[PDB]
């Protein structure tokens, strides 16, 4: 869903690009270990603050939190969450 | 037969459906301070009979 | 939902889009209920390029044609099988 | 709006309206001081306590909402482009063609385009709506002018808009006035409204399949003038108040139904 709606963008606004995977495959959280304590950015949102990444593909939510440090844009699709149980 | 408050018939009164308490009471209070309930008294203060066990 | 599927686990708590689908495309689960939250997906980038405002301008632009609602139909429909 | 912001005549002889209301003034530009209450108002109420600001409510004329007619933009988002008012609050979507001049804030109320009918079609793309040229004329779907749904249905069937010329074109009660008679079975509105109204009635009436049909999937935002920084604080806010669950506190408080 997300690479074909990358391409639809990109075939508009003149780009170029390289995709490639998380590195550990973790959404991300602030986290702090002892000694330090603020909470440094751990996952793929820590991989875009720290510089590698240029922008973010993926199914992410829009919690208070991370509004914080980083701009989002206008959704694409309202959702909501729900418990799965065998039957 | 009936509910506790929950039913829309209470949160939105009905012209079929009548609530009525006993005026000059506590109750009058408890729901002359509520923020939200406040619109109940709207329809408690319209008709109550002002009364007893004749109610 | 390898583990919770094989019965070690028995339910499991995720966005309603993913689980919504799953559970018509796999076999055998459904999810009771609805939402108790409310959000939406999104594109995120480093505060103060001009990225952001084009593309958030073009993500609506392509809602109004219906785009990604087809796009939607296209890649969901094929399924409740 | 009609459950969103509620305006009503003042107290009985105080001037000073019944609590839990805001104090509103209506413009010519006789200012007659209203008092107005609603969804939007505890909104905005709750937001300025937050942010430590104050405001005063004031009404338009030129207009419901305003559409660029002759290049020239009327309603609240002409105000609000030519500064006459620094914001703007209450029933106003988001779509492409505003957004170019006016920022906005985050979606809180998820809205749609849905179609109201009596207690037969399934999407835009559905024969009737498609080519109306058939044996029975199924006439006269309601889409009040000038609103938020003519620039949609300007560029998604093309041939829709010439057909519809002659519709009911007083108001939304217009709309359920005709069809309670029966002069017309089709209605094509916003979500949120047709959904409060399709609640509470005598009886009630069965609007299409759901929200699992809405077209242009967008939401309810606050329009504001463009490079304030004020926006970046209110903005935060706002997801703050999905948080604490204070939008489904203040929809149930404004929102039932006794059929939906
Ligand atoms: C962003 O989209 C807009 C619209 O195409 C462009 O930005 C500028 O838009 C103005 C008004 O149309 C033009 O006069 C400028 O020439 C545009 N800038 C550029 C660099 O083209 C542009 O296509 C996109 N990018 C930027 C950086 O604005
Ligand atoms: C949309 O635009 C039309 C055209 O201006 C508005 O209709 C006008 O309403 C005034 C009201 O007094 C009449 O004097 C004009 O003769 C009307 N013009 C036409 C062409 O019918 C209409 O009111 C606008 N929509 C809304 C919701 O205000």
């Amino acid at each position: 869903f997300c690479i074909d709606l990358l391409i639809k963008l990109a075939r508009t606004m003149n780009f170029t690009y390289e995709v490639h995977l998380v590195a550990d495959g973790k959404f991300g959280t602030q986290e702090r270990v002892n000694n330090s304590n603020k909470k440094e950015w751990n996952g793929m949102m820590g991989e875009l603050l720290s510089g590698q990444a240029d922008m973010i593909v993926a199914p992410l939510t829009i919690n208070n939190e991370r509004a914080q440090y980083i701009e989002f844009s206008k959704p694409f699709k309202y959702q909501g969450l729900t418990i799965l149980v065998k039957k | 037969r009936i509910t506790g408050i929950n039913d829309p018939r209470l949160r939105n009164p009905s012209d079929k459906f009548i609530y009525a308490t006993v005026k000059q009471s506590s109750v009058d209070i408890y729901f002359r301070r509520q923020v939200e309930l406040s619109t109940m008294y709207r329809h408690m203060e319209k008709h109550n009979y002002e009364s007893a066990a004749e109610a | 939902i390898q583990a919770v599927r094989d019965n070690k686990l028995h339910a499991f708590i995720w966005d309603s889009a993913v689980l919504e689908f799953e559970a018509s495309q796999k076999c055998d689960l459904v999810t009771t209920g609805e939402l108790f939250f409310r959000s939406g997906f999104g594109i995120g980038m480093r505060k103060d390029s001009p990225w952001k405002q084009n593309v958030s301008l073009s993500i609506l632009k392509s809602h109004e044609n219906g785009f990604m609602e087809d796009l939607d139909k296209t890649w969901v429909r094929y399924q409740e099988c | 709006e009609r459950p969103f912001v509620i305006v009503e005549s003042p107290d009985p002889g105080t001037g000073g309206c019944v609590p839990n209301t805001v104090p509103c003034r209506r413009q010519s530009n006789p200012y007659t001081k209203l008092c107005c209450k609603g969804f939007c108002i505890d909104i905005l109420k709750k937001l300025a306590r937050v942010v430590k600001f104050s405001y005063d409510l004031y009404l338009v004329t030129n207009g419901k909402h305003g559409k660029r007619v002759r290049g020239v933009w009327n309603g609240m988002i002409g105000e609000v482009y030519y500064k006459r008012a620094d914001m703007a609050i209450g029933s106003l979507t988001i779509n492409e063609e505003r957004s170019e001049i006016v920022d906005f804030s985050v979606p809180f109320v998820e809205t749609g385009i849905s179609v109201m009918v009596a207690r037969t079609v399934s999407g835009l793309s559905d024969k009737k709506f498609q080519r109306p040229q058939d044996q029975y004329p199924p006439f006269r779907f309601g889409t009040v002018p000038n609103g938020s749904t003519e620039r949609n249905i300007r560029s998604n069937y093309r041939d829709m808009h010439t057909h519809m010329v002659k519709f009911n074109q007083r108001s939304v009660e217009d709309a359920l006035t005709s069809l309670k008679m029966g002069k017309l079975d089709a209605f094509i509105y916003d979500a949120a409204v047709l959904n409060y109204m399709a609640g509470k009635d005598e009886g009630c009436k069965l609007v299409t399949i759901g929200s699992g049909k809405v077209f242009a999937t967008t939401g309810y935002g606050i329009a504001m003038q463009k490079d304030s920084h004020w926006k970046r604080a209110i903005d935060l806010a706002l997801l703050q108040f999905l948080g604490d669950g204070e939008t489904q506190k203040l929809e149930t408080v404004w929102l039932s139904g006794i059929c939906q």
